[PDB]
């Protein structure tokens, strides 16, 4: 009240391929419902609209490949054809039965472009004399080229994992070869550093069953 | 017959084509009696003054158009006697002579319905906001339905199969109406008779009912016929009286 | 005092009973009524007038003007079908959200016969006929317009007076009809076919209008009043 | 004969004139009167039926809930308060509505029948013996001293009139007459508040009827219960006026007429009949 | 005081005596009996009378 | 259209008074506001300046017409450290603005500071330098002095109070490694704070 279980399902779609996305509401159904994508630039791309069985509204951008329609209790949004750039993160909201107001926003989900599933990478270097003097420890490793994020990281320093102060980020789409990456960043103390002598990184895939391990020399200048 | 001859004032109507005159619910308009009446002044009653036949705007059937709507006593405000008397009082009771015309041919086809629908209460174009008093009628302008959904932000709901007052088209028949039938008939007359729970009212806080001309059969020609056909109203007052003088309105 | 006895229906709240109850506001002066014109004493007073019917209600015709209009055209052959649909008033697609089916929703049984009137609306010099069937559903809906002229029909001619009224009978085995009929109390089949063609001069389009009204006659009733399945809603309105 | 039993069908023969009982002109706006005998061969039949079900007294005079108040006896909200008003008016529930819809002026005396239940709120312990309760329930007329909250001076009912009923008797009801300004009640009003054509739109100007306040007389109980007052109104003496085409499209507030935009009817298939 | 008026009965002893107790006419019960009509108003609304037999235009 | 674009971004302190301007072409008001901390949208207000259901007491007015001056955000409990958006509602094509967030965490500015790592290996050589613990979360990354900003890889810095950490993964071959010159530059918006590192070579 007002529920809104929006919106099954996406995973994942190939580029010039369908998905029918669907929403859901509970609590006075003969609304103004309609549809609302987002992508993390803020970027609005409202996309649909319908009140209440006929007179659908798509917008100028995307006027000839969305189709909804109702009902009942829940209503549906058909995509024909997907095509990158696209989002995101699609929302279903909706109104009272005027409205262009967009109240009851509920839950989405997401879809992006189509690769094959990559194995993560990941490498680690020496690191330079800038956290040395600051009693701190901040070792590198920058992962590289894995799709999708159905993966593990872990943080194993010569047998001892570390939990405290770790730090954990994912990117989104590069626009070369279309790759996603992690990164890692440690806060340790200066008794802690220096008691390992190489530390080990670490990353597991769906499809790989064993992580990779690279090693470098920390006492090599 | 088929020949009419309406005078009222100073301005005659002859229409050799016509069907009949409904009249209103069964009564002919007439002045308010003594023992109805609820002001105490003399009323002021001018009979050929305002009781005459006022030609209103010419609006254009085309094929693609879904209706017009003129209220009342709105759409008389600025027009002779009967809109000067209308600023310099507080009460008004007249009855109404509406009179649409729109002649085609032999050749072309069409159909109309002429209505008079009392305490035509609008909804609006999109919910949760009260619209502007301009969208529902101007002084003299015919303002349209549409055939879509009107999303507007402040206007009345234009939705030619709602009529504007969430009731299915269709059943507008119990109201006063007459069909312009482009076969048969020519023009469309009618005699309303004052209808109000009150005696007299305000003239500009009360639109009392609303002519609604609207298009069942579309009209269809071939393109070498006329392809402008108007169609022109004619509305006449009938048994105007007026009561508590005061000086120029209206706010 | 004079000994009573409460009888069994005592202390209840009946919804349909007419009691005296004690006023609120004694010794009102209430505002005198005047002669307002168009008072109605009865429903059926509302129930005889005609409203338009929409025959061309397939998908999607029902949200636009072109839901009433029935397309006529030159035919090639003779013996056609213009349209057609079931005699249920207050249950059928077509006549339910009328005037007569919106005040029949309301009650439970009706009778009587109904009147159907048939406008036209091409043009002045196009002609041709019409033959308006109805069938009492011995066995099932007609298939042409030999099957369909055994039953109650009427040959409309357009002409100068431009629309006939075909008048169903009533003809049933009960004095009353369900509203949201059964199969014990059907009522028939209502079909229309062409009777010779549309013929035209030159210069006037193909495609022409019939404009299919609904009314009833001096004899209709209905009884047993509910409320009609016709509006829903969850809350209060605020 | 009686009054409101309908016509009859006399008999009538195979017929070869000049007259014309089938054909019309619809463009008068006259519906036409043809008696079933003006078309086939009928017989003649007795009718015995009677329009008395379709009377405006037994159409309108039935007894409909109207509104749900809600008020307890202990305040959590400003939605459960210890009291509860409400802005009299017949517009808030639908099926009430669109009956009095139909007619564009009426003029009926009302009737007011509340049924009032109870029921102790959630908590983590039950017993208690209490009293049975009374409630109150005060009309107010329009311009006069409302409650601000509870145990307020206005709760005396000087001149006001008001019920007091114990729990567990018959149902409270009392009857109220025609109390508009004008000679009818306005259930559709196309105009403006102000004479400038500004303010508020509609029927929500003429509803001037007053308010109802709802209390229970009780100081406190025990455990906290929650009492429901569902409102019933009756219009008896009816008399209806100008009468509208029935509304399609549900509604949507109870001050104005607002509606979404619906098609006419249902669809179906086709426009024929396939079978034989 | 007392009024004493037929019932609704069938088709083919039937007496009823109410009596009004309160002192205001919008007290009193409901009259459910009157069944009269007049519907020249909304089916018949014209000037010059329509007669069925004769032609109409 | 063309909305809005609204500026952006607020400030610090929750003290009071923070406002929020946009623009317009049109478009007399059917201006709405809507906000988000970490889940889909809220709503206020409505058409108008007029308030909404459920809101909190700030509701602010916004004039007539193009302009909508503005948010009105008085006294602040910092919850509403959020992202705040403005459609505009005339068809086509009821577009946002989309505004700018709004927490700015007071007060000091904290000039940058990096820890930049050195590669030490294999047919790729993948650089970059961790800028850490830094305020203000607006930067301007570059790489190469202008030339290596294609493969750069931004990533989302995680805030442990008042310090952020980004870094840029820039990957180059061997034919500039190790014998060129490589440094990462950043352009600081809130401070104006220049840093300029290089990587040490074996
Ligand atoms: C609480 C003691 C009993 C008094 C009961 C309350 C008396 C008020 C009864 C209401 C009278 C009807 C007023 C008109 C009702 C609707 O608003 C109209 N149909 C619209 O104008």
């Amino acid at each position: 009240d007002i529920e809104l279980t929006q919106s099954p399902a996406t995973l994942s779609v190939t580029p010039g391929d369908s998905v029918s996305l669907s929403c859901r509401a509970s609590q006075s159904i003969s609304n103004s419902l309609h549809w609302y994508q987002q992508r993390s630039h803020e970027s609005p791309r409202r996309l649909i609209k319908t009140a209440s069985a006929e007179k659908a509204k798509s917008i100028s951008g995307i006027p000839s490949r969305f189709s909804v329609s109702r009902g009942n209790t829940s209503f549906t949004l058909s995509i024909n054809s997907v095509e990158t750039e696209d989002f995101g993160m699609y929302f279903c909201q909706q109104a009272y039965a005027g409205s262009k107001l967009q109240p009851h926003t509920g839950a989405g989900t997401k879809l992006e472009i189509k690769r094959a599933d990559a194995a993560p990478t990941v490498s680690i270097f020496p690191p330079s004399s800038e956290q040395l003097t600051s009693g701190g420890a901040s070792v590198v490793c920058f992962l590289n080229n894995f799709y999708p994020k159905d993966i593990n990281v872990k943080w194993k320093i010569d047998g001892s994992e570390r939990q405290n102060g770790v730090l954990n980020s994912w990117t989104d789409q590069d626009s070369k070869d279309s790759t996603y990456s992690m990164s890692s960043t440690l806060t340790l103390t200066k008794d802690e550093y220096e008691r390992h002598n190489s530390y080990t990184c670490e990353a597991t895939h769906k499809t790989s069953t064993s992580p990779i391990v690279k090693s470098f020399n920390r006492n090599e200048c | 017959d088929r020949v009419r001859s309406i005078t009222l004032g100073n301005s005659t109507i002859t229409t050799q084509e016509c069907a009949n005159v409904v009249v209103g619910y069964g009564v002919w308009p007439t002045y308010l009696s003594d023992h109805e009446a609820t002001a105490v002044d003399q009323p002021t009653q001018p009979d050929v003054a305002t009781c005459r036949f006022y030609t209103l705007e010419s609006v254009k059937w085309e094929s693609s158009s879904a209706g017009w709507w003129w209220k009342f006593p709105e759409a008389l405000s600025d027009m002779g006697l009967f809109g000067q008397n209308m600023q310099y009082h507080y009460l008004g009771r007249t009855g109404y002579t509406i009179h649409v015309q729109c002649n085609a041919s032999k050749f072309h086809q069409g159909c109309l319905l002429v209505v008079c629908v009392p305490e035509a209460e609008m909804g609006a174009a999109t919910t949760d906001h009260a619209f502007n008093h301009t969208k529902l009628s101007n002084i003299g302008q015919a303002m349209e339905f549409s055939a879509k959904k009107s999303t507007d932000q402040t206007g009345p709901q234009t939705a030619v199969h709602n009529a504007g007052m969430g009731v299915a088209v269709g059943n507008l028949t119990i109201f006063p109406h007459q069909w312009i039938n482009l076969r048969t008939n020519n023009s469309a007359t009618i005699v309303m008779p004052y209808i109000n729970s009150v005696p007299m009212d305000n003239m500009y806080r009360h639109y009392n009912f609303t002519l609604m001309v609207i298009p069942f059969a579309k009209l269809e020609h071939s393109p070498q016929a006329s392809t402008y056909v108007p169609i022109t109203v004619t509305v006449a007052p009938m048994c105007a009286e007026y009561n508590g003088l005061r000086l120029a309105g209206h706010q | 005092g004079l000994p009573t006895m409460n009888t069994p229906g005592s202390t209840q709240f009946l919804t349909s009973d007419d009691f005296q109850s004690p006023s609120a506001m004694p010794q009102f002066d209430v505002t005198p009524e005047i002669q307002i014109p168009g008072q109605v004493r009865n429903l059926m007073e509302i129930a005889e007038v005609d409203s338009v019917v929409p025959v061309n209600n397939t998908e999607g015709h029902v949200n636009s003007m072109e839901a009433y209009r029935i397309p006529v055209r030159p035919q090639t052959s003779s013996g056609e079908q213009v349209f057609g649909f079931q005699l249920q008033p207050g249950h059928d697609s077509v006549l339910k959200h009328t005037l007569l089916g919106e005040i029949l929703n309301y009650y439970a049984n009706w009778s009587g016969s109904m009147k159907l009137t048939f406008m036209y609306c091409g043009a002045a010099m196009a002609t041709g006929k019409f033959l308006i069937a109805y069938s009492p559903p011995g066995a099932g809906v007609p298939g042409s317009r030999r099957d369909a002229m055994l039953g109650t029909h009427v040959i409309w001619d357009v002409g100068l007076q431009s629309s006939c009224v075909l008048c169903v009978p009533w003809i049933s085995q009960t004095n009353y009809r369900y509203v949201t009929s059964d199969a014990y109390t059907d009522a028939g089949y209502i079909t229309c076919w062409y009777q010779t063609s549309i013929v035209t001069p030159p210069d006037i389009p193909t495609t022409s209008t019939i404009l299919c009204f609904v009314s009833a006659c001096n004899d209709f009733s209905v009884r047993l009043l509910r409320d009609t399945p016709f509006i829903t809603q969850q809350a209060l309105f605020q | 004969r009686a009054v409101g039993r309908v016509a009859d069908t006399v008999a009538s023969g195979p017929v070869n004139t000049e007259q014309i009982p089938a054909l019309t002109a619809v463009e008068t706006g006259h519906t036409s009167q043809v008696v079933p005998s003006d078309t086939m061969q009928t017989r003649h039949v007795i009718n015995y039926h009677t329009r008395s079900e379709s009377s405006i007294e037994n159409f309108m005079g039935r007894a409909a809930c109207v509104y749900i108040a809600q008020y307890a006896t202990e305040k959590v909200n400003d939605e459960l308060d210890r009291y509860t008003n409400w802005e009299i008016t017949t517009r808030q529930v639908a099926q009430l509505r669109r009956k009095l819809e139909m007619f564009t002026y009426m003029r009926f005396d009302l009737e007011i029948t509340f049924v009032i239940t109870s029921s102790q709120r959630t908590s983590t312990t039950y017993a208690s013996d209490s009293p049975p309760l009374t409630h109150q329930v005060m009309y107010v007329p329009p311009g006069g001293p409302i409650p601000k909250s509870y145990e307020d001076f206005a709760w005396q009912t000087s001149t006001n009139p008001s019920v007091f009923w114990t729990e567990g008797n018959a149902p409270p009801r009392m009857s109220i007459p025609f109390m508009s300004v004008g000679n009818a009640y306005c259930n559709f009003y196309d105009g403006w508040s102000h004479f400038s054509q500004s303010g508020v739109y509609g029927y929500t100007t003429l509803n001037n009827m007053g308010h109802l306040y709802f209390r229970h007389v009780n100081k406190s109980t025990a455990y906290p219960v929650n009492s429901v007052a569902r409102v019933y109104f009756k219009p008896k003496h009816v008399k209806a006026w100008v009468p509208r085409a029935p509304r399609l499209c549900p509604y949507l507030k109870a001050r104005n007429v607002n509606f979404n935009v619906q098609g006419v009817t249902e669809s179906r298939n086709k426009i024929t009949l396939d079978r034989s | 005081g007392a009024q004493v008026s037929t019932q609704k009965t069938g088709a083919h002893i039937i007496h009823y005596t109410n009596i009004n107790y309160y002192k205001d006419s919008a007290s009193n019960s409901l009259n459910r009996q009157d069944f009269t009509q007049d519907p020249s108003k909304f089916t018949e609304p014209v000037k010059d009378v329509m007669i069925k037999t004769l032609p109409a235009l | 259209q063309v909305q809005l674009q609204q500026s952006g971004g607020g400030l610090v302190k929750p003290g009071g008074s923070l406002k929020l301007s946009c623009a317009a072409s049109g478009f007399t008001f059917s201006s709405y506001w809507m906000h988000w901390v970490q889940t889909p949208e809220k709503r206020l207000e409505w058409v108008a300046t007029i308030s909404s259901g459920g809101g909190d007491t700030y509701y602010g007015d916004s004039v007539k017409g193009p302009a909508t001056i503005s948010r009105d955000n008085a006294k602040n409990t910092l919850y509403l450290q959020m992202s705040s958006l403005k459609s505009e509602d005339t068809a086509m094509y009821a577009c946002t603005g989309a505004g700018g967030s709004t927490y700015y965490f007071d007060y000091w500015g904290q000039g940058t500071t990096v820890t930049v790592s050195s590669p030490a290996a294999a047919s790729m050589v993948t650089l970059g330098c961790l800028v850490k613990g830094y305020f203000p979360e607006p930067v301007t990354v570059t790489w190469n002095s202008g030339s290596l900003s294609s493969g750069v890889h931004t990533f989302p810095a995680v805030l442990q109070s008042d310090l952020y950490t980004l870094s840029s993964s820039v990957t180059v071959p061997s034919s500039t490694w190790p014998s060129e010159t490589v440094t990462c530059n950043v352009a600081h918006p809130a401070s104006s704070t220049k840093v300029d590192k290089k990587i040490v070579p074996r």
